[PDB]
């Protein structure tokens, strides 16, 4: 039976771009009404900041960033949706929108306009060798986020996250740097962990997998148990350069003959196997 | 302000609250109570003169056989709440284990793991919970997530100091002091110990942050 | 003896790239033997050129030696920095391991700047007997902020305050020029003086200002000397400009020797007391005039 | 400010060992306000006046500097200062000037140190000190509002909330044992020395 003012309670509008606040008076089939002008104004603000007369028309604080988008004269003031041109962090707040009419007075509507960022999403390894203290092997970064991005991970290692946020290029954004720290080991070297950003402007979290990458000294291993041969494997990373022979007194033995990895035996043994990182050996009682 | 428990178990009509009080000092009264504003005793047990069920709980609640479980025949939408069994005992005082019940669909045991944690039994498990993205942090608390029920583990309030005793039948090592809040150490781990372990803080404008860091023993 | 000569500010523009000039002055007397040059910030070394090694970057495709060279005398340890960001502006220190002479450094201001962009509109009122901005001048996205000044003959009190620009770092200057509105004041403009480190001249912004007031009239013609034709004029203004003009009389309406002509009243060849009903947008304001014969 | 205190004595000797990193290009011994020694391992070592006199070296990743007859003028900030590369700078700065309480023991353990806090105060600055009656060396350091450890031994510290007044010490030899001070900074400070 009275006319309502149909607005929606907030409105997302994104850092950069230009967005309509929507604001719309439903007036009633048989209701007869005058509008004779509408006003937007801000929380806390003075004054208003863009005003609009029947016979005078439009009238702004800021002319060249707002503008009444259905809003005309000669036509009846049903629509004093405003858009807003090149959005700032300083445009967040709780906004006015009134409509002066007759017989049944002013009706208005506040709209809370929310600037966001959606922020890019990066996920990168971090390469380390083996250490006691537990270091980062994993880098996932959420650049230039309003809101902040919440980055959260997934994993089937052990490894506790650490989280530091730095102003992004922009003002009122962050990039959101989360780093997954754990003890290295030879056990990790190529396992995955997945890495979830969540944001208001996204679809659905993105989800990032990286590999982990382990730089470790050779692990050796001696195989084959009246002649015989043994072969002399391990693993490492980078891949083993060289591999040697020798006893627990000093050279090889006169009926033990070897080159590299392969040693052969006529009718202790010691095996050390050099990489990048370093030289391991692997004692073994014959 | 908030109300601590110990243990959270969802709605069930044949729903049982497990309170197992240690064999302590000159035993004076074990109770169990419904925790609010107007006094609601439910069981009083006397050492000389056994137990006494109060009214409307005596159709209710029943016991069986240093075990005081609260079993539940065919219980109503309002026994949802905040249930007490106290022990008390001289020179201690007070001993207190805070149920809390919840409604069926509320409750939530299938949450997901951040982190896999696997150890070899008889070593210490450190477990750490640094803040993320919120400071100052108000509160800290470390639970133990099970399929039927959550107990808390740790509990410690920075802002304001509070009083929290784990009534887990585990030996946990923590320190609520500030600069030991952070890391808490399960001492010669047991098989038994494999599960869920949540960390969850509290902030100023009601910001949380959850942790999730499953633990697998051989 | 030997000393370091470089400048104490380097003024260089975001996402642009600058050079931190820096040389080794050494007297024709002295022998001296550079084997490293380090650039660090305050207070980790961010560039290394070594005698057999060369060039080493903290930073991939960021930082480049625009003069030592390997087979040649380390004396310009100049260093150009691409593509500047705010988070860049800071102390560097420039330093060279010389012997016997030993260690010998300088250090250097790199200061990052950006370019505000300026505008500048009116804020049209009305009569509210208050102080309130009458017109607006805002200098968007300036490291460091700019500094907004009004030079005016009307008077007025300006409102200056800064909000973050677009880029963090960035300042948004904006300056409101607040005046108690007068009818005096409409149609004449004030001018924004807008200066910044960036600027070749300071720019200067004009502003017409805008006061809706309704008619005042005066009438005028009557040298008070009538003896048994004459013409009386209806000297009115406005904002919006007048929409109409009426002549009547106290008593009621025009005489038949008193004829009016638009804005004006011809009087052919007695006591009447004149009135002149000028409207506009804003109302209707009247003046009357007693004339005698 | 420093990195080892050590008080004044007639043959004082300024300890500086640097980590084996990269390739060495000169070692700097001068007074922060003098140059006192410069050593380059392609052209030598050289030891200005009137420190020429005063001062000795004795040799291979230490650059010790020792004194003869050091006098009372001889009072304030000494800088050592390694130029490698591709590194860069690193230095090391030191101070010379004119209780037991807690007692913690298998050697090649992981030996923890805590600083317990009896003031109620919110700490700002944590700082971590091993004693000597001939040195006192600073082993780490956290600001809880807005650092690199100088001390040959490896120390893992956490700056994080809720980990500052915890310290290990992995591998502990017997050149480890001492004692190790705690100083807390709100306004109002804290003192706690550690037997070892
Ligand atoms: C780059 O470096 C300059 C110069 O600072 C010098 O180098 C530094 C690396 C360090 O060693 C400094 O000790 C050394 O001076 C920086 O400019 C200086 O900025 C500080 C403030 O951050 C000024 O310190 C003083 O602080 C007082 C309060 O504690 C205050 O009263 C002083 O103000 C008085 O003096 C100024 C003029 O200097 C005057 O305008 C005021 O009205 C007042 O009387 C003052 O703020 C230093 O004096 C500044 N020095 C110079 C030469 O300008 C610069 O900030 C730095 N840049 C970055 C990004 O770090
Ligand atoms: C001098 O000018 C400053 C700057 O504020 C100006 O306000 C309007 C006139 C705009 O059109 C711009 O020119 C400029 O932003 C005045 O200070 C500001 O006062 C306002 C209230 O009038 C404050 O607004 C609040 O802001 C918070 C969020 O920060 C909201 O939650 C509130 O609901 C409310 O909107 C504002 O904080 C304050 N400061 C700034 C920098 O905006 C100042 O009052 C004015 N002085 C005179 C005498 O005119
Ligand atoms: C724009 O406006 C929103 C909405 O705020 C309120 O909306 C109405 C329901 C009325 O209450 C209005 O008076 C008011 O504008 C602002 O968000 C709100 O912020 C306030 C705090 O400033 C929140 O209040 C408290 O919040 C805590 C935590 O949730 C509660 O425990 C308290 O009981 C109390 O409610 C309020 O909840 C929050 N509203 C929403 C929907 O989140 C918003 O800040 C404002 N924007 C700007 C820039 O000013
Ligand atoms: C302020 O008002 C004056 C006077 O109306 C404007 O000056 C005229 O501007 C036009 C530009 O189209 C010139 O061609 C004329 O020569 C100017 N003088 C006159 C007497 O007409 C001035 O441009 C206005 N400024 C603003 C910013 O609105
Ligand atoms: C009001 O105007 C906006 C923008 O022009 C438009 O999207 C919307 O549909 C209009 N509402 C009605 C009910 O006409
Ligand atoms: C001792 O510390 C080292 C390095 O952090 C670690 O590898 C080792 O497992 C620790 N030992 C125990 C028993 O915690
Ligand atoms: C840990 O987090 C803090 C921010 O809380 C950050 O400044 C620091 O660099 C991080 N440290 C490591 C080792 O990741
Ligand atoms: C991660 O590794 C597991 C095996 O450990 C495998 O099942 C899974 O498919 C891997 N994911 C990706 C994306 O490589
Ligand atoms: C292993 O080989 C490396 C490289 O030749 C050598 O330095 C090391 O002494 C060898 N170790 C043994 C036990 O032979
Ligand atoms: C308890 O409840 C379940 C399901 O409500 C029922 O199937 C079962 O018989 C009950 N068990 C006992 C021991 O009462
Ligand atoms: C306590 O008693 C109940 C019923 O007899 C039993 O189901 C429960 O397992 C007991 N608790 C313990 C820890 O023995
Ligand atoms: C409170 O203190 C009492 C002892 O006075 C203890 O029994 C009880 O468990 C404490 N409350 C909590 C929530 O731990
Ligand atoms: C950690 O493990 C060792 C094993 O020797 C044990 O002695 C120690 O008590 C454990 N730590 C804690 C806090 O219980
Ligand atoms: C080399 O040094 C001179 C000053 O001696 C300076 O003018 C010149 O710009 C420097 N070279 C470069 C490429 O910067
Ligand atoms: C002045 O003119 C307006 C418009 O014609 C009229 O409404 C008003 O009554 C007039 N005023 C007088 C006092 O005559
Ligand atoms: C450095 O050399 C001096 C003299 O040989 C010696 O006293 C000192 O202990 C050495 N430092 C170390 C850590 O070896």
């Amino acid at each position: 039976e009275d006319v309502v003012v149909q607005a929606p309670t907030q409105v997302p509008g994104f850092l950069g771009d230009s967005v309509t606040l929507p604001c719309y008076l439903q007036v009633p089939n048989m209701e007869v009404t005058h509008v004779s002008q509408l006003t937007w104004a801000r929380h806390g603000e003075s004054g208003s900041m863009a005003v609009f007369h029947q016979t005078q028309g439009p009238s702004y604080s800021e002319s060249k960033r707002l503008e009444f988008v259905a809003a005309r004269l000669g036509a009846e003031l049903r629509n004093a949706s405003l858009r807003m041109f090149g959005l700032r962090v300083e445009d967040e707040g709780n906004y006015t929108c009134l409509f002066v009419t007759f017989p049944q007075g002013s009706r208005s509507v506040d709209i809370w306009l929310r600037v966001l960022a959606k922020p890019q999403n990066t996920a990168e390894v971090q390469k380390v060798q083996l250490t006691g203290e537990p270091v980062p092997m994993a880098r996932c970064v959420s650049t230039g986020g309003r809101p902040p991005a919440q980055i959260t991970w997934h994993s089937d290692l052990g490894g506790m996250p650490n989280t530091s946020q730095v102003p992004g290029f922009l003002s009122g954004t962050v990039t959101v740097t989360s780093l997954w720290i754990l003890v290295p080991s030879s056990q990790v070297d190529g396992k995955n962990v997945t890495c979830k950003v969540e944001h208001e402007s996204f679809e659905k979290p993105q989800l990032l997998t990286v590999n982990l990458t382990v730089y470790y000294p050779p692990e050796v291993s001696i195989s084959g148990y009246n002649e015989a041969t043994l072969t002399c494997d391990a693993r490492s990373n980078p891949e083993p350069t060289g591999y040697n022979w020798s006893t627990t007194m000093g050279p090889l033995p006169p009926f033990a003959v070897a080159q590299g990895a392969q040693l052969l035996i006529r009718p202790t043994l010691i095996c050390n196997v050099t990489n990048a990182l370093g030289a391991r050996q692997a004692e073994l009682t014959v | 302000e908030e109300v601590l428990w110990h243990t959270s178990v969802p709605f069930a009509e044949n729903m049982s609250l497990e309170c197992v009080y240690p064999s302590m000092g000159i035993l004076t009264q074990v109770e169990w109570f419904k925790i609010g504003t107007q006094q609601d005793s439910i069981a009083i047990f006397s050492p000389t003169h056994g137990m006494v069920i109060r009214k409307p709980y005596a159709e209710r609640v029943y016991f069986l056989n240093n075990n005081m479980t609260l079993f539940f025949r065919n219980a109503s939408e309002d026994d949802v709440g905040y249930y007490s069994c106290s022990l008390y005992t001289y020179p201690q005082g007070t001993w207190q284990k805070v149920i809390q019940v919840v409604q069926s669909d509320s409750f939530e045991a299938a949450v997901p793991s951040n982190s896999h944690i696997v150890s070899e039994p008889g070593k210490n498990v450190t477990l750490t919970c640094q803040p993320q993205m919120t400071w100052p942090v108000q509160a800290v608390r470390w639970e133990k997530i099970q399929p039927r029920q959550i107990d808390l583990l740790t509990y410690c309030n920075l802002v304001h100091g509070r009083n929290f005793t784990s009534k887990f039948p585990r030996q946990i090592v923590s320190n609520c002091s500030h600069g030991r809040w952070s890391v808490i150490v399960i001492p010669d781990v047991t098989v038994s110990d494999s599960g869920l372990y949540r960390c969850y803080l509290q902030a100023s404008a009601g910001e949380n942050e959850t942790f999730v860091m499953r633990l697998t023993v051989a």
